[PDB]
């Protein structure tokens, strides 16, 4: 996957268009795209060279 | 020259029985003891969770 260029972290599988629509308040709705996007930006991983060690 | 003799070789047979029984007996020993230790480590899910909150999401 690092080798393509896609995120590291996961990414779920949604349709925020329709988040929009179902949920009547943008707030929650902003926040979970925030969490989520801050996620798939960030590499979820240790080095196990110093965790072996 | 002949009394002692003869009852040392009497003895030899049971005596020789008896200690192959006790040596079996000590590897039976050695290795009724011996059981696998399987250890547990810290699941990597926690670390991973860790990680997150540390990002403040």
């Amino acid at each position: 996957r690092e080798e393509e260029g896609l995120p590291g972290g996961p990414v779920p599988r949604i349709n925020w268009p329709q988040e929009y629509s179902s949920f009547i308040d943008r707030e929650p709705v902003v926040a979970k795209r925030i969490r989520y996007d801050t996620l798939a930006s960030t590499t979820l991983e240790r080095d196990e060279k110093q965790i072996e060690s | 020259d002949i009394m002692v003799p003869s009852f040392v070789y009497n003895k030899l047979p049971v005596i020789h029985f008896l200690q192959e029984k006790r040596a079996e007996q000590k590897l039976r020993r050695v290795l009724d003891e011996t059981y696998t230790e399987w250890t547990e480590e810290l699941d990597q899910a926690h670390v991973t969770d860790a990680i997150t909150r540390s990002l403040n999401i």
